[PDB]
């Protein structure tokens, strides 16, 4: 039944029981219900007034933490002789929560999630080695982070006119300023994000499995506004996400085997236990062997 | 003792489950040791392409 | 959630999730034991309570262990399950564990 | 309704799904010694859950030629846990008991055990004028076996043993027996190392039989002292 | 402190102490009473 | 009036005709653990008179070059009588203490003993970085002696030891000291075999002296646990 | 008796006393009580209305001061050819209050303490000498301080994935910003910290004496977020702790001999007085010698 | 000024002027009156 729970439940003292027809310790697992055997019915207890709070396990508290979701390093320099695949003073990132495993596993503890997302961008800069074998100092550069909806037109170069950002939300920030922060609303076309999706997002048979683009927040396009300096630098941008105003539905078995890809739940497991395909828990000598037995 | 007739299986299995009661509580959240990575996952780079 | 009591070599996959019991010809014999540390690796780690609790550092409260017998209808037997509070070695005889 | 039973004392609990009610000896229930019947004037110690809990004895094997088994109280419990320690440190003891005898078998097995609590079971010897010795009577946790269960080892009859508090474990009907024993003595308190108020006797009136594959069929005894109190504290003697 | 015009800009909400574990622990049509045998 | 005192607990009684009041540590009195502070949910055992009684330790000899003596609680009592048995059979322990230190001499003798109960007397070693070992700390009933009572064996001062509950046995004035100790711990209950809440220290600040015919002048310690309760029953470990 | 004391007590005027049976100046130390002899009973006094406040000796005021608890210097550079024991752009510190003696002695004036801990982190940077015999300037670096519970998984390298900090509290701060500050709650599993612990924290006989890990706040893992510059620097991080919301129990004799170790109360003392093992107070010629006698 | 949601984040509390020195200075079961001999 629904009730407001702020502290752990109290224990009431209990006496001897010798009653026919009453077996609180016996249960029927086959029904799918969890055993209702209380400590008062299993042993003789005292009275305990429990003042232990339960607020730290609140779903909001459990998930509302800034977790690293993106890390991208790129060279800030003249990119005339750079390869096509290189990030020429700017990068684009399709936003996802599946690249860093701690937050991914925490989110995947649930089937459905609804939250707004606080986004924090932290920038660091270093002077390139083997480009100029000397140090002069770190410039205070200005960066532009533009939100572009998934599939929409992204900038093709650092000085592209697409950065004019007529309607796209853009944030300009300096390396010397505190990390930039913006709140993105819950943007799913459905009432909740689908953490897991058992289907195909296309009307033909060649669409991606387990991927619902309605659950992709969008694209983040980050550029250095400053034109290049005579010497080269390496700029690393870290994007952190913190869910807030969270609602969660249908908890799931936690991930055990290591993640393989950000696109699927494919599994291989470790070579040996723990967290191997044939053995999740580490082995002991026998079911009669106590691993950390106290011996005096 | 475990006592079975000859027609039944002479070895029988038990399944053990564990749960916490409602007097249970947790404190001092920390990163779970049960998951970790030493490298970027597959297709993680493709999100930047 | 299911305990992995049979966390031994030669027990592969699903076989780790059940404990086999046979008819014995000596009385008061030990069948198995379970360590109760929900922080280290062990039978309790890959459970809902274990997995959630390992996201935290401090824990309090009572636990419940439920055992389902999955033999035939004709099978009969009596077992004894003992929790021993810490301080000494794990009991290896029934007359010690029953205390 | 009357087939399932849970007994919970102290930190110990027993469940049975094939019980047949349970017996309260002479319609009584154990209780502490009241002031109007007390003799010793020192304040007694009442350990409650530390001693009023189920202690399980070593199981014995029901065989084809088994004659029966017996245990004496409090002697069988005199060296077990906090009850044993309190007995060894105190000159005077008083308590009742809750006895639970367990024996299961298949639906193809047959057998009948009389589980009887005999008050003041003064044993006799066979074919001699010499009285039974200390070692013949004082067996501790292991207990003993009947030499001639037909005469209850005392020249009386097994057929009339039903006058005493008792149940039957009939394998086709039930797999456990439960008897509640109050304090039974001429004196309010007694020295626990020299006198035995009760004797639990398990006698196979109908022998164990079957034609399936044979298995060991043990009989197990769990005894919980009740309303334990002790007087006359001093050094342990055992 | 929230001077923004959009409600989703607000700080987190850690005040929801309502629980219903029975939707996961006892999802049976016929409730199970304590002590009474389940079957 | 304040010179004579009788202490009676359980079956034990002590009389002194040369007491000097008695000390209640921090103005408190021992009590059982209340429900609003309890943690362990099992029903505790409260042996009352079986454990809440005076146990007398082995006397030690006051000599000219004596540096002082110490005992740790509950370690000193962990193998004595029903208190020891309850400690050995239970994971958790809780109690206070009533300490009575006895030392008499003639009116021609002089000497002054500081009898101080130190909470959490974490001892240190002398002239080394190695921490004291298990055997250096856990001495049982015999107790130990101070290596450097001037610094209380912990780098602090003996002169400031009066901040702790204490009495003095000054031979011209009194022949006994009495201190009442409540439960003193960060946790409501503790494992009695690994942590010591209190340390009784008897330090001869003024050495024993006289010019009459010399006689052995012993110091005797009697400790009575108070409001004993135990949790977590299991097999004895000791 | 319990009472509210805000100022020092007033003195009342007193007259001559020649009463039989009344000896206020005589006491009995053997009872363990402190003498109750008032100045009014020892001499003839005047009336004094005492307005002297007592607030500066309040336990809260006495202990609620930011005291240095940790100081760690490490090289910020390319650590490819560095030794294993060296801090390669990051360090880990098991939090303790026993390394710097002023705060340690103040805390050890008490047996039990309960407080939240304000933590302030101050960073300084210098250009390495003998690495590059020149000065170019001081970079404005970003540092990450992650709280890791005692015994839990700590990062093994500067760019370790463990820094992603899915659930661990982490603070990012710049050298140019004011010193970072966070409040850690009272985290002991007991109702109070045990300043001194007379026992062993293990169920076997080989555990550490006098150490209760329930009184260890945790582990602080500090890294430079920036990748290394072509030249090397030396970065010094200072951690300061200030107890607050303090409750104190059972005052103790103050430490006299110098501390030897952070792990125990072992003592050796100075070679000679003061604060020597055989003599705490410095010597004078005799008990009749006045050390600083006024002679005119 | 405390806009944080956790009470332990607040500034220090230097308002507790309650004292009881007798728990350290006179921990005797029988109180000692002024002037009257202690013994």
């Amino acid at each position: 039944i629904e009730s407001i729970i702020k502290t752990a439940t109290d224990t009431v003292k209990s006496e001897i029981n010798a009653e026919l027809g009453v077996v609180p310790s016996l249960n029927a697992v086959e029904t799918g219900a969890t055993s209702n055997t209380e400590p008062e019915e299993a042993i003789q207890t005292r009275t305990v007034i429990n003042q232990h709070g339960v607020s730290e396990t609140l779903v909001e508290n459990f998930l509302s933490r800034a977790a690293l979701v993106s890390k991208r390093s790129f060279e800030y320099k003249d990119h005339t002789s750079s390869t096509a695949r290189a990030d020429k003073n700017f990068f684009k990132w399709t936003i996802n929560t599946r690249s860093f495993v701690q937050l991914r596993r925490k989110l995947e503890l649930f089937t459905y999630l609804r939250f707004d997302a606080e986004i924090t961008i932290l920038t660091t800069v270093a002077v390139n080695g083997s480009g100029n074998n000397t140090y002069v100092g770190l410039p205070d550069l200005t960066l532009q982070a533009m939100f572009v909806p998934t599939g929409a037109l992204t900038p093709e170069k650092q000085d592209s006119f697409h950065w004019q950002s007529g309607s796209n939300a853009s944030v300009f920030f300096k390396i010397s300023d505190p990390p930039a922060r913006i709140t993105i609303p819950f943007m799913c076309i459905n009432s909740a994000y689908s953490v897991f999706y058992d289907g195909f997002a296309g009307f033909e048979k060649n669409g991606l499995y387990g991927i619902n683009p309605a659950d992709t927040i969008g694209n983040l396009c980050v550029r250095i506004v400053n034109e290049h300096q005579p010497v080269g630098f390496t700029v690393t941008v870290r994007v952190y996400m913190k869910p807030k105003h969270i609602k969660a539905w249908a908890p799931r078995p936690p991930r055990t085997l290591p993640y393989m890809s950000i696109a699927n739940a494919n599994y291989k497991g470790k070579e040996r236990a723990p967290n191997a395909l044939s053995a999740i828990i580490g082995n002991r000598d026998s079911v009669k062997t106590m691993p950390h037995n106290i011996v005096n | 003792n475990l006592i079975v007739p000859s027609e039944s299986s002479d070895t029988c299995s038990l399944i053990g489950f564990i749960a916490a009661k409602d007097d249970f509580s947790l404190r001092l959240m920390r990163d779970s040791p049960d998951i970790g990575q030493l490298d970027h996952l597959h297709a993680a780079e493709a999100a930047y392409q | 959630s299911m305990m992995e009591i049979n966390n031994t070599e030669s027990a592969v996959g699903m076989e780790r999730l059940k404990v086999d019991i046979s008819a014995l010809t000596d009385v008061d014999q030990l069948l198995f034991n379970i360590p109760l540390d929900i922080q280290l690796d062990g039978p309790l780690r890959n459970t809902l309570v274990g997995n959630i609790s390992r996201y935290y550092t401090h824990w309090s409260g009572s636990l419940e262990m439920t055992f389902m017998f999955c033999g035939s209808f004709m099978a009969a037997g009596k077992l004894i399950l003992c929790y021993t509070p810490p301080g000494g070695s794990c009991p290896t005889t029934r007359e010690t564990a029953m205390l | 309704s009357d087939r399932v039973l849970q007994l919970k004392l102290g930190n110990s609990a027993i469940v049975t799904q094939e019980a047949a009610n349970y017996c309260c000896a002479y319609g009584e229930w154990p209780n502490y010694l009241p002031d109007h019947e007390a003799v010793a004037i020192d304040k007694p110690t009442q350990p409650e859950t530390a001693t009023d809990r189920f202690y399980t004895l070593k199981s014995v094997k029901w065989e084809t030629g088994s004659t029966g088994w017996w245990w004496k109280l409090p002697d069988a419990l005199n060296n077990i846990g906090m009850f044993g320690q309190n007995v060894q440190h105190h000159y005077l003891y008083r308590s009742g008991f809750l006895i639970h005898v367990q024996c299961n078998a298949t639906k193809f097995h047959q057998g009948a055990l009389l589980v009887v609590a005999i008050p003041e079971h003064q044993r006799g010897a066979h074919n001699t004028n010499t009285s039974p010795g200390f070692d013949d009577i004082m067996k501790g946790e292991e207990g003993g076996t009947f030499n001639h269960p037909y005469v209850l080892d005392d020249g009386t009859s097994l057929a009339c043993a039903t006058i005493f508090p008792h149940q039957w474990i009939n394998l086709r009907t039930n797999n456990s027996a439960t008897i509640v024993l109050p304090w039974m003595n001429a004196a309010p308190m007694d020295f626990p190392l020299r006198h035995n108020q009760w004797t639990l006797a398990i006698i196979p009136v109908v022998p164990l039989g079957t034609r399936t594959t044979s298995s060991m069929v043990p009989i197990t005894v769990s005894i919980a002292p009740m309303c334990c109190e002790f007087n006359g504290l001093r050094h342990a003697i055992t | 402190i929230n001077f923004y015009k959009d409600s989703y800009a607000a700080s987190a909400s850690k005040q929801d102490f309502s629980q219903d574990p029975s939707k996961f622990t006892e999802p049976v049509v016929e409730g199970l009473k304590a002590g009474a045998p389940v079957l």
